[PDB]
Order: structure tokens, then sequence, then C-alpha cells
RNA sequence: ACCUCGAUGUCGACUCAUCUCAUCCUCGAGCUGAAGCAGGUUCGAAGGGUUCGGCUGUUCGCCGAUUAAAGAGAUACGUGAGUUGGGUUCAAACCGUCGUGAGACAGGUUGGUCCCUAUCUAUUGUGCCCGUAGGAAGAUUGAAGAGUGUUGCUUCUAGUACGAGAGGACCGAAGCGAGGACACCUCUUAUGCUCCAGUUGUAGCGCCAGCUGCACCGCUGGGUAGUAACGUGUCUAUUAGAUAAACGCUGAAAGCAUCUAAGUGUGAAACUAUCUCAAAGAUUAAUCUUCCCAUUUCGCAAGAAAGUAAGAGCCGUCAAAGACGAUGACGUUGAUAGGUUACAGGUGUAAGCAUAGUGAUAUGUUGAGCUGAGUAAUACUAAUUGCUCGAGGACU
RNA sequence: AGCGAAAUUCCUAGUCGGGUAAAUUCCGUCCCGCUUGAAUGGUGUAACCAUCUCUUGACUGUCUCGGCUAUAGACUCGGUG
RNA sequence: CAAGGAACUCUGCAAAUUAACCCCGUAAGUUAGCGAGAAGGGGUGCUUAUGUAAAAGUAAGCCGCAGUGAAGAACGAGGGG
């Protein structure tokens, strides 16, 4: 569908007052003036996609094919290169930021690269319950589960495929939909998106349509402080 | 395009940041005016009490109100710079701590708190 | 497994720190590990910048610090920081202290590290 | 959090002085019952000038609790202890009044009588 | 738990096929010549200008 | 009595579950001795779910309170190189009973050692080498896949349909939840062993004051960053296609009738997609963009001697990463780490002095002092002036 | 005689009462005690028990339900093996 | 280790509460010896003064969330075999 996304960093936390008298808390990202760097057609192609650059640095930190490239299609060099699906209605070489793309309070989805958290356990990683502690215990406390299927010629008798064990948790891309813009900040180029957002401060973020609800625009309004001078 | 993230965040904050926000320490006495909004109106019901905390930095700042009512003592959390509350500083006191958790286990003549501060 | 070693311990690290940042103002060297170096420069170097005042507060900030060494004591280490030491780096904004890295030991191939006053 | 097998005050004239959970009613496995839920109960300690004898399986609604709920403002509600009124199927009121104060999670889930009948809601 | 089964001459071959060792970089000293495994102190204390040790 | 007595550990419980349908709930439909509500039976349907306790070693079972429901089985009556050993079944002891006796009882009771460092394969993660036919740096399509799919209550529709009445809807809409899942630390909490403060004993700094070592981090009250839930955000929708049961419209064989044979429909949480993730070692090795190779001689050409670049690696500083590799940032043309400076947050008015008191101590300087990781600047220190690998693309 | 569903009761999770929201265990009682019983002793009994069994107050990570921190391992490097 | 406090399990196994000294108070039963440290409670720091051979104690004042401020010190009640 119309499919419109954005890039930025996340910066931090906070929260805000809203009339109707709820306390949003909000997630704040910066989002650079992005650049259309390709657009790829359906009918040349095979699909449609809007490729950007993002996270503007300068010509001596990047590679020459990249800088070549860059010279070529006569943009600002970047170290960020990404597309996304079915973004169509933009001419290339056009800057592009979040007030021209989502309305105030629409409805858009979040994808991020998860906090890395190493080599976890199977409890930690699959939401798997504890052995007993106490009552007489034995040596494996924090077990993974059996992973018996069959035992005999007649049975599996191996692991099957895809099962729930130890092993790499974290750094991994996670997109959490539904989640209503809050405001806009075009002097310091900033986002205000409601909710949580994954991955570590600082970290690349992307912000596309939800699919789940496309058109949805939910109304959300800021309050504004009665408190005067001190009498 | 250095990102001072502590900057941003306070920009947003200052967003909805109150004017006076009056201060209090720990061992304070406050009246907290909650607006509670029904279906018209505002009906202006009184929180007075006495403060056991004050943690935060900006638009997070909490504050930690005890009131005991027919015996039963009650704590309640407000956050400072939120609207429809009105907080004002009634008495003084003295305290030796920033968190006083003993207020929540001394009750009766033992829970008073001597006045004057510095 | 039980009856094991007391281990770096949180009090043996502070003790570790005490013991070479008091060596390394007596003597000016110290040939040490490169992971043990690598800690003891912080503390050196907040030793140093504290000692820029002499007043009897910064003493009392120090001595919880130094130790005894076989050159000074522990009250003639504070003559030394406080007199010729400290005073050279007067208007050195931090980094007064260097370390590099020698050779693998032979009975542990661990890289050693040298840690000296930067002039 | 109320939670099963907890002993909680009555708040109210009922001679009940200790009750016991036994169910968090509303569903299956609902592990916690906050503010203004409802749970069916056992009295354990009663008086002998009181409605309800010791045994008596009955329902009752939670008015407040030592852990606490937040609000959607952001204001914690903490009380320094769990209560609970016995109420009849109707959702009214076993006893004729109501002590100490309660919590306003209640006027959401009806139970005006028991607002009525309180001291002072918070 | 242990093998039911030797495990031949080839298996053991082909598991230490990632147990080869690896040559350290090594320079030139810049006052002596010698060869010294790269960004650490020469043998005569001489480390780019400055004089780290005394000499041997 | 076919395998196993040169050993196949046997009940129950815990953890992890998977599969089948003869379906407990949710979903669709036919008949009803189906007015409505609630039922009974049959057909289709395995996507998800299918509670906590008292007594007993118990499976089973009875009982209590809930739920939409508390399904039937299989997997060595799954699961001890995963846990336990309550039960059975060692040696000890007693009761009832049998025996003249030593002893015996699917009779009862008390007590009573559960080993193994994983070689292969299976599986969960992460790498090196090589291939993809010039090399390298980027961005993609998606063959074959994996993950989730649960449901309740209230209000309105509407006291309308139906029904003497009592009672009480189908369809549809909104709000609030329980369980499960993903992510995060603004709020509330837990932790926070080189943080702050209070404080006891003892030994030291020659003594007072002030600190240090030890006593669970000595103890106690808080607590930065980080890690987490008990916390708060989101999901657990929707739609399209082909259908099962079932219902059809038009229609003959069989002038009627008839859902079917031709033609044309409707139709379920099942199926194929829509949602999330990964994916060209998919050797059937894909596509696009950019960059670098395009020498002198000898002869032998995907030949030699030298000779030509993009890039990569070794080494160093590291943490958005992390067992180790790898991933990502930087290496003087630099803010990568430490230090310094300023600040935030945390702790709670520092030492010294002066006053007051006989003294413990209080008051003023003083929202003072201190501070591990946090925020941002600053080359002061450490990332040296180094080494290695690496290209002309056969022909059709 | 005394005691009795008992360290004894097969039928049997015997009947009834108490304890619990709910009690094959526990306490009292009833007695067709298949097969109790008087020095292989019978019935009571104050004190005592690293004895067995049941109810209960405080108490707590035993548990709902798992989470954080520090060491020694495990993991990486060098030596023996 | 927040809320709950045996819901865990064959069984409160294990862990947790109490713990030293001084001052109050202490039941049923009994072989009159016991039960009994029963159960249940309170105080503990520092300074000044009074007390003594030394104390203990007594009175006033001061500080802290907490004063055998850390170490070492009994969990209890009831019924039965
Ligand atoms: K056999
Ligand atoms: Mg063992
Ligand atoms: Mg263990
Ligand atoms: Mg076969
Ligand atoms: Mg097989
Ligand atoms: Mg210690
Ligand atoms: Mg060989
Ligand atoms: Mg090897
Ligand atoms: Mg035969
Ligand atoms: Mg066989
Ligand atoms: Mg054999
Ligand atoms: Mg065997
Ligand atoms: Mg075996
Ligand atoms: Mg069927
Ligand atoms: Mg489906
Ligand atoms: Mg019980
Ligand atoms: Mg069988
Ligand atoms: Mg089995
Ligand atoms: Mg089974
Ligand atoms: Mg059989
Ligand atoms: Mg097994
Ligand atoms: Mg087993
Ligand atoms: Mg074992
Ligand atoms: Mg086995
Ligand atoms: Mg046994
Ligand atoms: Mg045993
Ligand atoms: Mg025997
Ligand atoms: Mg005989
Ligand atoms: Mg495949
Ligand atoms: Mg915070
Ligand atoms: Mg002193
Ligand atoms: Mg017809
Ligand atoms: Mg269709
Ligand atoms: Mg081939
Ligand atoms: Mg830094
Ligand atoms: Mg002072
Ligand atoms: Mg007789
Ligand atoms: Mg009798
Ligand atoms: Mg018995
Ligand atoms: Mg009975
Ligand atoms: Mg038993
Ligand atoms: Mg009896
Ligand atoms: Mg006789
Ligand atoms: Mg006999
Ligand atoms: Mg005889
Ligand atoms: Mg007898
Ligand atoms: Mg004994
Ligand atoms: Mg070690
Ligand atoms: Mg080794
Ligand atoms: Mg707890
Ligand atoms: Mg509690
Ligand atoms: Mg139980
Ligand atoms: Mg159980
Ligand atoms: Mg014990
Ligand atoms: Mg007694
Ligand atoms: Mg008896
Ligand atoms: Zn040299």
């Amino acid at each position: 569908m119309e499919i419109r996304g954005i890039f930025g960093v996340k910066v931090g936390m906070s929260q805000v007052f809203t009339t109707n008298n709820e306390r949003l808390p909000i997630t704040v990202i910066y989002c650079e003036p992005n650049q259309v760097a390709g657009v790829k057609t359906e009918a040349k192609d095979k699909y449609s996609a809007t490729l950007l650059s993002f996270d503007t640095v300068e010509n001596k930190k990047l590679n020459k094919p990249q800088q070549g490239f860059f010279e070529k299609n006569n943009l600002k060099p970047t170290k960020h290169l990404q597309e996304i699906r079915n973004m169509t209605g933009f001419e290339m070489g056009q800057q592009i930021t979040p007030q021209n793309l989502f309305q105030v309070g629409e409805y858009v989805d979040v994808s991020a690269i998860s906090k890395g958290r190493g080599f976890t356990g199977a409890i930690k990683r699959w939401n798997f319950k504890i052995g007993p502690l106490g009552h007489g215990a034995g040596y494996p406390h924090r077990f993974q589960g059996s992973v018996q299927a069959g035992r005999g010629g007649a049975s599996a008798q191996r692991v099957f495929k895809g099962k729930k064990m130890s092993g790499h948790y974290g750094h991994e891309k996670v997109t959490v939909q539904n989640l209503r813009i809050v405001g806009f900040d075009e002097a310091n180029m900033l986002v205000l998106v409601s909710g949580a957002i994954a991955g570590p401060e600082g970290g690349v973020v992307l912000i596309r349509t939800a699919k789940k609800k496309p058109g949805v625009v939910k109304p959300i309004e800021l309050a504004v402080q009665t408190e005067k001078a001190p009498e | 395009k250095k990102i001072n993230k502590q900057a941003l965040i306070d920009l947003v904050e200052q967003k909805q940041l109150k004017a006076y926000v009056p201060e209090f320490s720990a061992g304070d006495e406050v009246n907290v005016a909650i607006k509670l909004k029904e279906k018209e109106k505002v009906r202006i019901q009184n929180f007075t009490g006495t403060v056991l905390r004050r943690r935060g930095k900006g638009i997070s700042e909490t504050f930690i109100v005890r009131k005991t009512t027919d015996g039963i003592p009650i704590e309640k959390n407000f956050q400072i710079h939120n609207p429809n509350i009105s907080i004002e500083l009634k008495r003084r006191g003295k305290v030796r701590r920033a968190y006083i958790s003993y207020m929540r286990e001394r009750s009766g003549k033992a829970a008073k708190i001597k006045e004057r501060k510095q | 497994s039980y009856i094991n070693k007391p281990g770096k311990t949180s009090a043996w690290r502070v003790m570790t720190v005490r013991q070479q940042v008091s060596a390394v103002l007596a003597y000016g060297k110290i040939e040490t590990t490169l992971k043990k170096a690598k800690n003891t420069q912080k503390r050196l170097d907040k030793l140093i910048t504290l000692a820029k005042v002499d007043n009897f507060n910064n003493r009392r900030q120090v001595k919880k610090w130094l130790l005894n060494t076989n050159l000074f004591d522990v009250d003639q280490l504070m003559d030394h920081l406080f007199s010729k030491v400290a005073p050279k780096y007067e208007k050195t904004p931090g980094g007064y202290s260097r370390v590099l890295k020698l050779g693998p030991r032979r009975g542990d191939a661990t890289e050693m590290a040298i840690l000296q006053l930067t002039d | 959090m109320v939670s099963f097998m907890t002993r909680l005050n009555v708040a109210d004239n009922t001679g009940a002085k200790q009750v016991g959970i036994i169910k968090v009613l509303g569903s299956t496995r609902k592990r916690y019952a906050f503010l203004g839920d409802v749970v069916v109960v056992s009295v354990k300690d009663a008086i002998p000038s009181g409605m309800v004898k010791k045994g008596q399986v009955l329902r009752a609604v939670i008015v407040r609790t030592k852990k606490g709920q937040q609000r959607k403002d952001g204001t914690h509600l903490k009380f320094d202890d769990n209560a609970c009124v016995l109420i009849k199927e109707d959702k009214s009121p076993r006893g004729t009044r109501i002590f100490g104060p309660v919590a306003r999670e209640l006027r959401e889930r009806g139970y005006n009588k028991i607002l009525s009948l309180a001291v002072e809601v918070v | 738990a242990v093998q039911q089964r030797r495990s031949s001459k080839h298996r053991r071959d082909k598991r230490r096929s990632h147990d080869a060792l690896t040559a350290q970089a090594l320079s030139v000293c810049q006052k002596c010549g010698k060869k010294k495994l790269f960004h650490r102190v020469c043998s005569c204390g001489m480390y780019g200008d400055l004089r780290v040790k005394k000499a041997y």
C-alpha cells in the first residue's frame, strides 16, 4: 500500500501530560532530513520501493565506491543507506522530513534492533519455569526442560528441529506497531512517539506507516499549565 | 552532527514545565489540591499531609505525601509538574535524610517533625 | 567445589591500587601487568590533581590512599607529593601518567606494562 | 495485590475481624486482585454479635491494598493494609457503615452504595 | 559419557586443522634496528623518541 | 514366549512438551417432542486454549470455589548420562496371622547410599576455509521456511423479536479485562562489593580531632549508570482467494421432479496469503549500483621475470557488541578510551573555625562537602613513522 | 477383667461428632474384635526423647515468580598433563 | 528481594523468627522432685550529678531510622502412638 517511511536516531524517553488527564510516556527521536537516493519502479524492476540516504558524514569518512556512487548521483555523502518497500511519489534528490510524511497524531509502527544481551539461558530466553529449589534438589536447577520426544526405534529418537534452548539473545530487528505520534519539533528536528522504542539510546530507528491502521489518526493534544507567578 | 541527548530531552520537558514549582524538603507538610473532573466542573479535593521524598529532575519530578484518616495511614505519590495539581507548602520541618522511610513505621506522637530547616 | 581461594575481592582490588599508587609516587616507575596499570592510572591521576592546592583537607583526602614504601614513609611521601611531584603538574590538563607495553612474561605470557610519570 | 489465601481486614461493621481469600474471581488463573476487584472469601475471625458466622463462604470487594496501584495521571495510591468489605449479589454492602478511607476505583465498577456509605473517598 | 567407537587418525587431524598458530606482527625499532613485536617497547627501552627504560 | 538375564533402571511427582481425533470450549450447519432463553442429537472442523486447592505416595477418586472449557488417548503406561525417592523391593525393629521351629505373608507400621568431565549423531547459537569463474564495497528480489492465532464481562441495539405471562433474543457497534507474547526503563518497585551518610568493637597513623585495615560489603538508612518485573507501551485485528459440512439458482439423463452431469453461486478459529522475523551454500549459487585493474621485456598465453590499484587483514584504543571468534566506532587529516573542566542525578549541610553549654551536643559559615559507571566539551596521556594479502576476467 | 477400625480391621476412604471453604491423614465414640487380651504380660501414667504422627501463632524466596549483585569455577591466553 | 505468607512438598526438608545481661510475670498436670529460661512483656547508647571499695542503680539532659548499634548466644503452644 501507500507506505511512508523515515529514519532517525533514538535519543531517550520522557513523559508528557495531555488533555483528558493522561500521563503518556514518550520516546524522543532525532530525525535528520532524509535524502531520496533512488527510486525503483514496479514496471522496470518488478517491484516498487524508495531508497533514501541519511546520517550525513564528511567525505573523508566514506569509502571510495560509496563516495563515487554519491558523486555520480549528485547526492550528499551519507554512511547509511536503506530502502522501504511500497514507498512511491517522491522525486529523486528531494529532502524528506517526518512533518511532510505523518500527521500530528496518526498511528505508526517502529522497527529497531533490540538491545544485545549475549548468551542467555532457556529461562531468560523462552520464559521457561525454574526447577524446585528445596525439598531436595539436583545439580541442574535452571534446567531447560526435557527434550525427549521418543525413546526407541519406533519413535523420533532425536531433538526436534527448532527446539527451545539457550543461545544468542538481543541485537535483532523487532517491530512495535500502532504507536501514535505525539508532537513535531521543526527547529530541533525532533519527533515525539508514544510508548517505548526498542534499541539502545543513539541507535537507528525506522518509522513506518502502520499496516494494522493505515489511515487511522487518533487526536491527541497536550495540556497548558495554568500556574501563575507567586503572590 | 553531535547530539547532546540530555539537552534534547530537557527541551521536550521544558515544553510543559511549570513556572513556580514551590520547593519543599523531605519532612514538610504541604496542601495538594487535586482538581478532580466529573462529568462537569471540578471538585477541588485537598490532600494535606506530610512529604516523605522528592525525587526526579524535570517533568518526571515526583514527591510522596503521607496522610492519616480515621487512624488509617495512606501514602500517595504525586508528580510535581502535573496539571490540575496545586502544591502549597504549609510547614517547613527538620529532617536528617532525603527519604524519611521511618514515617511508615513510626506513628502517633513519634511521627511529629520539629519545625525549622536549613 | 568448596574451600576456594578468597579471590580478587573488592577490598583486595582497592589495596592493590593503593600499593601500586604509593610505589609509583615514591620511585616513579612501576613494572606491572597491563590490566593492573590501566586501573592504577585513574587513581594516580586523581591523587595528583587533588594534591595541587596543598591544604590540610587535601592531605586528609590523600592519606586514605597512600601506603608506606621502602624509599619514603607515609609522612615523607606526603612531602614528596605536595612539594616535588604535584607542583610540577601545575598547569597540565590531566594525563600525568603514561602506560606502555613491554614484552610477555616467560612464565605467563601476560602483557607487562610500565607506568611512569610523564614529564 | 491480594492473592490466593491472603488474610485481610474487613472495614465494615459486620462481625468479621480476619478474612481469608479463596478465589480471585473473574477469569482463569487470575493471579492478583487490585482495587475494585471482587473475590470469594471465608470468614475466619468473627464476633458473637455479628451477622456473619465463622466458616461461611461469601463474596467481597477489596477497597485498600498495601502494594497499591497507579492511576492514569501518574498518581500512585498506596494504603498501609489490605481491606475488603462484604457485598451481596446486587453489589450492595452487607454492613451498614464503612470504616476508614476507600479508593476511587470502586466508582468505575459501579459500587455507588459503597462510596456513599464511606467516610471519605480517595 | 565416553566414545563407544574409537576416533581414527583422520578425524583427529580434521579437528586439529584449526589449531594452527599465527605469526605475530613485528616491526623495526627506529634507533637500533632489531625486530620487536608491534606497539611495544623495544629491548633498549626506547619507544618512538622516548627513553622508557634503561638499556637492557 | 520372538528380542533383551557378559544388565532395556521399573510407580507417582517436577520441567519441557509433541502428535492423533473418537471435539470439552471457541467456529459453521441439518433435525428437533426447537415459541424466546437455555437445551438434546448428528455432521464439518485439531488454529488456539483446556484453573487452583483439601485428603491420599499416589494414577484414580470424593469434596470446595471458579471458568468459555476444566476433553479422550499415544509417544519404552514420553521424559532419573534432566531433578526427587514419598511408594514398591536389601540389610534393622514391632503388631496381627501361619509354622514345633529357623522363618513367612499383593497384611500393617518407623528408618534406610539414585554414579558418569559428551566421541558420533540430533538440536540451540557463533565462527574459520572455500565456492558463487577478475577483484572489492554497498542495496535488493525471495525459492524453500519459522513465529503468533485463546477468550470473557458491561452498555447500546432493545425490554425490541417471541411469549397469556414469567422471562427474554439472532445480527451489529462501543467500552473494560484475564491468560499468553514482544520491547523498554518516563513513572512504582527489586538489586546496585572502589557512591553518600549514620554507627559499634579492636589495631594502627606518637596524642586530641580526623581517617585506614578487619569483623557477612561489619551493621543500618538511602542510592548514579546498568540489569529486571511487581511497573507501562504494543500485539492477541482485519481482509481477499480456494473450500469441508450445509444451503443454492438454472437445468436434463428419467417431458414431472431434481444443488450437478455442462454452466453459475453462498459457505468455518481449518487451508493459501495479508501480520513479525530470517533467508542467493537457493551449487538451480539470482538482480541492480559504484569503484579499481587495463605495463616493460623474454615466449608462451587464464605462460614466465620483474610491474601495476579499489579493498581487506595483522597490531592498538574501545562498546550500541560480546564465552572466544565475530558485530560496530576510531587510530593523529582523531574525540576511541583514560585523565582534566563544567553539569546532571544521588547522598544530605563536610573538615576547620567562632559562638552557647560544665559536658554529651546545638547553632552560623553551609543546600555545604563528597561522588563507580551518567551528559558534553578539551589531544594532556594511550591509539607510532609499521607489515602482509590483494587485479587484467577461458572460450562458445 | 481391661482395651478395642489399634504399630493389630480383610470388607473399609466402617457410622457419627470435632478440627477445614473443602480432611484416604488427626482427635473422641460406637463394636459381627474374619484374627485383641492379661508376665512372648493387660490397662493408665508426671518428667524425658537429634523418635513417630496431627492442628496452630510468629516467621520467612518452600511457593505464586522469578530478578539483581560479589567471589571460585566454567570460558580465553601461557606451563604441566 | 516489593505484595501475599506454606498457597510449595510425601513432610514447614531446608531456610527464616528468638537469642547475652537486668527488671516484672508465669497455667493445666504431677510420683510434689518438676512442668519452667513455661507462656507473655519491658530496659540496654553518650554526658552531667547522686550513689559505692568498685559497682549496679537513681535523677536530668543530648543524638540517631535503629543504642548486648558489629561477633557469639533458646522459636513457641496444643493433642496422640
Ligand atoms: K534380562
Ligand atoms: Mg549428590
Ligand atoms: Mg543446590
Ligand atoms: Mg523401523
Ligand atoms: Mg524412528
Ligand atoms: Mg572486608
Ligand atoms: Mg596424519
Ligand atoms: Mg582445536
Ligand atoms: Mg516354542
Ligand atoms: Mg526388544
Ligand atoms: Mg553389552
Ligand atoms: Mg548399560
Ligand atoms: Mg541409564
Ligand atoms: Mg470428526
Ligand atoms: Mg490461517
Ligand atoms: Mg494443612
Ligand atoms: Mg501400553
Ligand atoms: Mg513412564
Ligand atoms: Mg501419560
Ligand atoms: Mg500392562
Ligand atoms: Mg533419559
Ligand atoms: Mg525419571
Ligand atoms: Mg544424577
Ligand atoms: Mg539413558
Ligand atoms: Mg523410602
Ligand atoms: Mg529419605
Ligand atoms: Mg528383617
Ligand atoms: Mg505358635
Ligand atoms: Mg533449504
Ligand atoms: Mg529513571
Ligand atoms: Mg580518636
Ligand atoms: Mg429446481
Ligand atoms: Mg468463496
Ligand atoms: Mg560440479
Ligand atoms: Mg569517555
Ligand atoms: Mg561543618
Ligand atoms: Mg472383652
Ligand atoms: Mg472401652
Ligand atoms: Mg491411626
Ligand atoms: Mg469426619
Ligand atoms: Mg503417613
Ligand atoms: Mg481414634
Ligand atoms: Mg496366664
Ligand atoms: Mg499377643
Ligand atoms: Mg502369657
Ligand atoms: Mg494402653
Ligand atoms: Mg531419640
Ligand atoms: Mg580466577
Ligand atoms: Mg590451557
Ligand atoms: Mg518478599
Ligand atoms: Mg508481609
Ligand atoms: Mg498442601
Ligand atoms: Mg499441590
Ligand atoms: Mg529445621
Ligand atoms: Mg509445656
Ligand atoms: Mg489412646
Ligand atoms: Zn631499540
